RNA sequence: AGUAGUAACAAGAGUCUGCU
């Protein structure tokens, strides 16, 4: 049984038997015959193996030597097979089909020991027919005393064999006095139940007419459908229906744009109102270092005046901005080295927001504060659309004189599809490189790269970051442009949305008093005068400096550094147009797509009607659209695009005579106009959809 | 030869926590605690490399690099510094040290470097001696088929070449599996006859024989040839609306 | 002349230029602060779409549970969670009648894979809510914590090393009246910083053994941890996702394995498919629904989304489905597959991190947790949070809200696909015997529905029949965001079908920048990414060429490895130019060594060291591929010769937390690493192939050491003194093992 | 102040910076 095995044997045999029973999927508390049988096999094998040694010469001594037998039984099957493979690779013998019990180093033999309750002869012939085809020695014991090995040959001494026979006979006699020897000779799937806690959990996860999990399970298994769906459809209200309202774009309204104050500029740098101090072929012994090029571009401008606040930031302290510019210009005048870190004055501390966060404590100290109110979470205040963002997008699609993107080289083109792709890519790059959107890509890449490097190296420093770009002329001469300066605050960025505050000070020739709603967060000074040479006359125009406090995140800087995917996406759009053409015309339609020297594509809306342009204008407009998607990225733009895509596809389904229909069009209009709150670019996209809707309405009478 | 590792195991068993972990965790449970990572992860590794390469010493190397390269370059660049009171087997290293090693390091023999990566050199030989045809633009209808991204060896399936590899380089850990094919013993004998004079780790020649012998199939959208020498150039031979006719070398 | 890009749609169709409607070049929206509000939003919305159900009190957790199924039918077109059990069972029975042998073969393969699955399968995938630490840990970390807490108690069936015995231990651990856990505690001291000269609070995180109750352990075992989904496109407002725990993950794996076996044999399912397989399925259903017989067979298509898809499907409906699919199967299999809907029906939601509160007289702020949000006055909240807490106060059980109806985002995607495919399968011709018949395709929640008929009134009747049958089973079609047109153009999961031409825009285009591991790895990963986006995601060849150029530009910037003939002078440019000057064949230098770019469209499948090998200098290729290199870690047998280049170095790693000393909890990872290293010392193939065994690591290592000493002694490669030293060391290790 | 947007950052748990 169970208690006799623990009252009888050594703890080593019991530990080996418990390891084998836990490995094979048994237990001593459930089986008494199999546990005692495994203990009997282990005890016979251990008495077979122990007290046998091989000396330094080679003769078997029975009592600093080595053992004679290596035990393979009782070891785990991976451990035992490791021993078997190591022995079989030490000698030349092939592996047995199954695991033996012992290995004899002297005879070099795999010993198998089988102890049964029946006669020696029948169990021996069973194990001889089973272990057949290999040179595995067999040795069968029993409780009767007799033995029968392989061809009645025995490698062991007679004293040890008689000792194991005496141990087995004494074990049989102890089982006979215990009365358990009678049920010993007669002894020769998956389960997954629920414990009562999970059974009471299962009895509460049913449909409400049931109270037992097995009752509901028998109901599900013995279920037959008898028109239950139609019986529930006849009993449901008729107000649950999907009525198909017919869609006609001539009858639908336009998007309801919001009202209020005008939308202000919120880009991190000036786009079309930015002027640049440029040097041509710079060789000023810094040559690449940002502050050296900043001083080399600052030296090319004479005409600095005493700065005066000419347009106030209405919610701030404008004298602080004046002192910030004076301190910055004086520190650039006296700087030493490659980097400039400003002294943290009080106006710079106000302009960078130092001290504005409340001191974060743990709640266990601050339970006794009375006025502990939650952070308020208000929606954005709505803003009206102004013409400046349309003017900005108009300027961003135009050509410059500078080459703004320098691409690295490829491998040579050998495949014909590589020649086709290089022709397509060179057409797009010739039409797109001298664009203003490529200059904005360069500005954003440089600003976000420099802000990230300064934020992650100089966290406790008020570091001056000059807005630098570089370009090539039509003659290949290098030009280095300076647009302004960024004074970085303290940047201990832990989250992805933690804001580093900075101050941007940008040069400009545009008077801020002509469009004063655009410059809401800015404090514009008048720092100089420039003799601007026009085509005939030479005028003296004032040079302003737009100063504002801005802020950015690690995620925003990360996406600003990856700004050439705008160039990837615009090329992807133009190439998908070419691919959808060539999938029907069945030839390389790249050359009748870029060599169209006529205007074929509607891209504008003058007061005289709708204006067309060439394919290079279209690729520059697609680049500018991707760039403005990258600059004014918001959740409003994402939601508006995802919701108005459906209305665009409905208008396309109308134009294809595919008879479009809707189910709740007012809900779709509310979902579109919910995402139009205060961002200038999403307001311009809403106005663009309204203009396209009016155009496709007037196209069909 | 067997004594230092058992003395290291004895010094680990003298620690109580290592002894409890070694005695309680099994050989099948040490595939779970092999990936036990506890600490603050990084969400932007690309941005981390961006701002870490701008620092002076982004590379983490061993202590032997204290005696293999100098401290200072020829141009005055400090190739390596120490850590803050860490005399361990790890220092900090600038990539100027890597450029130093590539321009003024010790030249060796690299005769085993082609034969480990013979699959990639075979791909380069098929691409260099391939002949392209005219592109044909039409509506490409690619069907998802189970195709052979690695042809492997003949007379060896995917569950049998792995047993050949387990026989060749890790012979005392094959378990109960035997060699049940006449080609298996010949391939095993040849691969053991090759890989004897080699100071390369057995995992690397195991992956070498894996990319030489173990066949790999994968579902891929193909409209054309489904051979193994055409699966690898699927990016080059077809697209959405075209087809690059190609004949590989051989 | 004001520019408008949308007027491009006047010439080209919308599906030909649909890429302009995806502003995926800027940053996606992120959530700032906690996600308690979105969690309470989901709880309130799920209890309000089901509010005509029956309220009960759970006898085991004490949580209020709402039962909406087999309740009153919906009276309007609002989202409703009153799914009918008989209608669900009728649809699954019809799906079985339509596909003979589908359920039997899928259940057979699930039984085949249950018995041949280790616990290591739970180390793969997303992160997991560790109930020990009340946080999210990685999968292997939370699994090791679960196994350690189970085996420190009396639950050691997982020592078998297969998944079902671990699940048996999970279900057995619910009976323990006092579970002993090892939770991270924290000591706080106030230290003046030496740089800023400011009083910070240094936190020392250690370990502490705590004694949970039966109720506390069951609440923690039923918990889903909620957090806001960040970087999600196409939406204005944020939503909360949830991560499961360790007590439910294996059961969810078995149920999703069964439903994945179902959905692969179904034609009308868009899961689990890839990029071109979904295009082929779109072409297949448009082909099969355009077989006209009479003079005028009308055919329409609904591009349909579902509104509040996870908020309305009950776990009890999934229980009925998983008991109807597993029909004629053994009861252990039915109970094992039914555990996970029972656990999701009794589940609870952890409410996030709490809220930040602000004292404007003391000028302080404090993050108070979601457990502390109960015993605080309602005057200190704002209006939305006061409404949320008033609606949620009766559902709170020990920091967590009882979310008994509904699901969460991405738990049973394939089972919900099975239910949607059963609704789609109802509308065959000679099953309905009607004037209309529908076919189509079903994703997780998105669907495309082709309805054929004879008149447009029959099309309307078919739309109404499909809609009301969906409302019977708790599926709510979004009327605001679905539309219908004639067959030939539609959209399915941002796949845009127009007359055969399919535009794939389901995936965002990657940055094609540096990956951030090392130089050689980023080069290989970048070329492989360009190649796989060419093959799978329809990347055009010129866009791929510009992607190679942008990747080489970003790679040369990031590792400061511009070419030797450049005029940029970075930190590394002097050594790179010295390498450039003394190199004869400059075409063989790698891009990380200042060499040219070799890549184009034709050789993306070839690594860079192999691609430039014929062009290298012999001295340069000897120095670059020197096997005695000091940058790559060497493993001992003296060590082996390396077969990797010197650009496979290792960046300086940093996992430090501000003002946090966590060396008391980071020791166990180093101990596990040292144990794995010494086991790989004793076993050469523990890192090429995973080792098996129910024996201990120490028993296996000593059994290897004794037999290797005996084999080296019997082969003459060792002396008897070393043999005796090894055997005495093994005896000493065994004696310290037993003591 | 500013970033920002349904809740937060605006510090105290998450020796460095060069893209023609």
């Amino acid at each position: 049984m169970e208690n006799f095995v623990r009252t009888n044997f050594n703890p080593m045999i019991l530990e080996r038997a418990e390891k084998t029973m836990k490995e094979y999927g048994e237990n001593p508390q459930n089986e008494g015959n199999k546990f005692a049988a495994i203990s009997t096999h282990m005890e016979v094998c251990f008495m077979y193996s122990d007290f046998h040694f091989i000396d330094l010469e080679g003769n078997t001594i029975v009592k600093m030597l080595k053992h004679r037998f290596e035990i393979i039984e009782g070891q785990e099957r991976n451990i035992a097979w490791t021993i078997v493979n190591s022995i079989c690779n030490m000698t030349e013998n092939s592996k047995p089909r199954f695991l033996p019990d012992l290995y004899d180093y002297k005879t070099n033999k795999f010993i198998e020991i089988g102890v049964t309750r029946r006669k020696v002869e029948d169990y021996y012939y069973e194990k001889a027919s089973k272990l057949k085809g290999e040179n595995v020695y067999i040795h069968i014991f029993s409780f009767d005393g007799e033995e029968m090995a392989t061809d009645d040959e025995y490698i062991l001494d007679e004293e040890s064999r008689a000792r194991i026979k005496t141990r087995l006979f004494v074990l049989r006699q102890e089982l006979a006095t215990a009365g358990l020897w009678d049920s010993f000779r007669q002894s020769e799937e998956e389960e997954f139940s629920y414990p009562p806690t999970f059974q009471r959990l299962a009895n509460q996860s049913l449909p409400p007419s049931f109270k037992d999990y097995h009752q509901f399970k028998a109901y599900v298994s013995s279920f037959k459908a008898n028109g239950n769906i139609e019986a529930k459809l006849g009993a449901m209200s008729e107000k649950v229906n999907a009525q198909i309202e017919s869609f006609d774009p001539r009858t639908i309204r336009e998007l309801e744009l919001p009202e209020g104050k005008f939308c202000t500029q919120r880009s991190k740098f000036l786009l079309m109102d930015a002027m640049k101090l440029s040097v041509l072929n710079p060789a000023h012994e810094g040559e690449g270092i940002p502050m050296k090029d900043a001083k080399a571009c600052l030296d090319t401008f004479w005409g600095w005046k005493k700065a005066t606040i000419i347009k106030k930031h209405e919610k701030g302290v404008n004298t602080n901005y004046l002192m910030i510019w004076e301190q910055l210009l004086e520190s650039i005048k006296e700087m030493e080295g490659k980097f400039l870190n400003l002294k943290k004055t009080n106006h710079l501390k106000w302009g960078l927001g130092e001290g504005q966060a409340p001191e974060k404590m743990d709640f266990e100290d601050c339970k006794e504060v009375p006025d502990l109110f939650q952070y308020k979470s208000e929606p954005p205040e709505k803003r009206k659309l102004a013409s400046w963002i349309q003017s900005e997008f108009n300027k961003a699609s135009e050509l410059t004189n500078s080459n703004w993107i320098e691409f690295d080289e490829l491998g040579n083109d050998v495949a014909p599809i590589e020649h086709i792709a290089s022709r397509r890519r060179n057409f797009f790059t010739a039409e797109v490189s001298q664009c203003r959107a490529s200059e904005y890509i360069m500005k954003a890449v440089y600003i976000n790269t420099a802000l990230l490097n300064s934020s992650c190296t100089a966290m406790e420093e008020y570091q001056v970051i000059p807005i630098i770009t570089k370009c090539r002329d039509t003659s290949g001469q290098r030009r280095t442009n300076l647009y302004g300066f960024i004074i970085k605050g303290r940047s201990h960025l832990r989250n992805d949305t933690d804001v580093v505050n900075f101050i941007s000070l940008e040069f400009s020739l545009t008077d801020p008093r002509n469009e004063i709603h655009k410059w809401e967060k800015y404090c514009v000074l008048e720092i100089g005068d420039m003799e601007i040479r026009t085509s005939i006359s030479t005028i003296m125009k004032p040079v302003y400096l737009y100063v504002r406090t801005n802020g950015t995140s690690k995620i925003k800087m990360k996406w600003g550094m990856e700004m050439r995917r705008c160039l990837l996406q615009s090329l992807q759009q133009v190439e998908s147009m070419i691919e959808a053409e060539s999938a029907v015309k069945e030839k390389d339609m790249t050359e009748p797509f870029f060599r169209n020297r006529e205007n074929d594509w509607p891209i504008g809306e003058s007061p005289q009607g709708i204006e067309k342009g060439t394919i290079g204008k279209v690729c520059r407009v697609l680049l500018a659209k991707s760039v403005f998607n990258s600059i004014y990225a918001s959740a409003q733009l994402e939601g508006f695009s995802a919701e108005s895509r459906k209305l665009l596809l409905l208008i396309q389904a109308f134009r294809d005579n595919l008879d479009p229909g809707t189910f709740d069009l007012k809900g779709l209009y509310e979902a579109i106009e919910e995402c139009i709150i205060n961002d200038p670019w999403v307001l311009l996209n809403a106005s663009w959809f309204n203009s396209f809707l009016k155009a496709v309405q007037l196209s069909m009478g | 030869s067997g004594m230092e590792r058992i003395k290291e195991l004895m010094e680990m068993v003298k620690n109580s926590r290592m002894r409890e972990i070694l005695t309680t965790t099994s050989v099948d449970h040490m595939a779970v605690i092999k990936k036990y990572t506890s600490g603050r992860q990084e969400k932007n590794p690309a941005l981390r490399m961006k701002w870490m390469m701008a620092m002076k010493y982004p590379i983490s190397a061993s202590s032997r690099i204290r005696e293999m390269i100098p401290e200072k370059d020829e141009d005055g660049n400090t190739l390596w510094t120490n850590t803050k009171d860490a005399g361990s087997n790890r220092v900090l290293v600038s990539p100027n040290a890597v450029t130093w090693w590539n321009r003024a390091g010790p030249v060796s023999d690299v005769v085993h470097y082609p034969r480990v990566y013979k699959m990639y050199f075979d791909r380069l030989e098929r691409l260099t001696h391939g002949t392209f045809g005219p592109v044909k633009f039409y509506n490409q209808v690619k069907v998802r088929k189970r195709v052979d991204i690695n042809p492997g060896h003949k007379d060896l399936t995917s569950r049998e070449a792995q047993e050949v590899i387990m026989e060749v380089v890790f012979p005392n850990e094959v378990g109960a599996r035997t060699l049940s094919s006449d080609a298996q013993l010949t391939i095993t004998k040849e691969k053991k006859e090759e890989l004897k004079n080699c100071k390369i780790s057995p995992i690397m020649v195991a992956y070498m024989l894996e990319r030489e012998l173990v066949r790999r199939t994968r579902f891929l959208p193909i409209a054309g040839a489904t051979s193994s020498t055409y699966v690898e150039v699927l990016h080059l031979t077809q697209g959405t609306c075209w087809e690059q006719q190609y004949t590989p070398g051989g | 002349m004001d520019v408008n890009p949308m007027l491009i749609f006047l010439k080209v169709p919308v599906q030909n230029a649909i890429s302009t409607t995806f502003p995926y070049t800027g940053d996606p929206p992120y959530s700032h602060g906690t996600g308690t509000g979105y969690t309470m939003d989901t709880v309130i919305r799920t209890h309000d779409y089901s509010s005509r159900g029956i309220w009960k009190t759970n006898s085991e957790t004490g949580a209020q549970q709402l039962n909406p199924i087999d309740g009153p039918l919906p009276e309007d077109n609002e989202p409703s969670g009153y799914a009918q059990t008989d209608c669900v069972l009728e649809l699954i029975e019809g799906l079985d009648r339509s596909h003979p042998g589908l359920f039997e073969t899928a259940c057979q393969e699930t039984i085949d894979a249950i018995q041949q699955t280790r616990v290591d399968k739970l180390t793969q995938g997303r992160q997991t809510y560790d109930w020990t630490l009340n946080r999210n840990q990685p999968a292997a970390t939370a699994l090791a914590n679960t196994i350690e807490v189970f085996r420190k108690n009396g639950y050691k069936l997982n020592e078998s090393g297969r998944l079902i015995d671990f699940l048996k231990d999970v279900l057995l651990s619910f009976e323990n009246d006092s579970m002993e856990v090892t939770t991270h505690f924290q000591k706080k001291k106030r230290i003046r910083d030496n740089h800023s000269k400011k009083m910070i609070t240094q936190r020392t995180i250690g370990k502490k053994r705590v004694k949970l109750t039966k109720k506390n352990y069951l609440i923690r075992a039923l918990t889903l941890n909620t957090m806001t989904k960040d970087a999600e496109r196409g939406k204005l407002k944020r939503r909360a996702i949830a991560t499961p725990g360790m007590q439910i993950r294996g059961f969810v794996y078995f149920v999703e394995l069964l439903a994945r076996n179902i959905c692969e044999r179904l034609e009308q399912s868009g899961l689990p498919v890839g990029g071109n397989e979904k295009k082929a399925k779109l072409a297949n259903v448009i082909k099969k629904m355009m077989a006209k017989s009479t003079d005028e067979e009308l055919s329409y298509t609904i591009t349909g989304d579902n509104t509040k898809w996870n908020e309305n499907q009950n776990p009890r409906i999934f229980l009925a489905m998983v008991l109807r699919i597993t029909a004629g199967q053994p009861e252990w299999f039915r109970d094992l597959l039914a555990v996970a809907p029972i656990m999701f029906s009794n589940k609870v939601a952890r409410l996030g991190r709490g809220y930040m509160f602000e004292s404007k007289s003391m000028h302080l702020r404090t993050q108070i947790s979601a457990e502390n949000l109960s015993d605080i006055n309602l005057r200190y909240f704002n209006e939305d949070t006061k409404k949320k807490i008033e609606k949620i106060r009766h559902l709170m059980v020990e920091g967590t809200a009882s979310l008994s109806p509904g699901m969460m985002m991405g738990m049973f995607n394939m089972l919900s696909t099975v239910l949607g495919v059963s609704v789609l399968n109802l509308g065959q011709r000679e099953i309905l015997k009607r004037t209309y018949w529908w076919d189509g395709l079903q994703s997780s929640d998105d669907f495309a529905l082709i309805i054929n008929g004879h008149f447009k009134e029959d099309i309307q009747q078919g739309v109404n029949h499909f809609y009301r049958t969906c409302k019977l089973v708790g599926i709510n079609m979004s009327q605001k965001k679905s539309y219908i047109n004639k067959t030939g153009t539609f959209e399915f999961t941002s796949f845009f079908y127009r007359y055969g031409f399919v535009a794939n825009f389901s995936m965002e285009l990657p940055s094609f920048g540096v990956a951030g591991n090392n130089e050689s790895a980023d080069m290989s990963i970048g070329t492989t990414v360009i190649k796989t986006n060419m093959i799978n995601n329809d990347l055009g060849p010129a866009t791929a060429q510009m992607a190679i150029q942008l990747f080489i530009k970003d790679y040369r910037y990031t590792y400061r490895c511009h070419r030797g003939d450049t005029n940029l002078e970075t930190r590394r440019t002097k050594s790179i130019k010295r390498l450039w000057t003394e190199t004869i064949s400059k075409a063989g230098l790698l891009v990380a060594d200042g060499g040219p770019n070799p890549y184009n469209l034709r050789n993306l499948h070839i690594p860079e060291v192999c691609l430039k090998w014929s062009l290298m200098d012999p001295d340069y290729r000897g120095r670059l591929c020197n096997p005695n290199n000091p940058f790559v870690h060497h493993m001992e047998v003296l060590e082996y010769d390396a077969v990797a280049t010197t650009h496979s170095w290792t960046p300086k790693r940093n996992r430090s937390i501000l003002n946090t000393n966590q060396r008391g909890i980071l020791e166990d990872e180093r101990i596990y690493q040292k144990c794995c290293q010494v086991f790989e010392k004793f076993f050469p193939s523990s890192t090429y192939r995973r080792p098996i065994g129910m024996a201990s690591m120490l028993d296996a290592m000593l059994s290897r050491a004794r037999i290797d000493a005996r084999i080296d002694l019997e082969s003459g490669r060792i002396s008897s003194q070393d043999f005796s030293e090894i055997t005495n060391t093994c005896k000493a290790i065994e004696a310290l093992k037993r003591q």
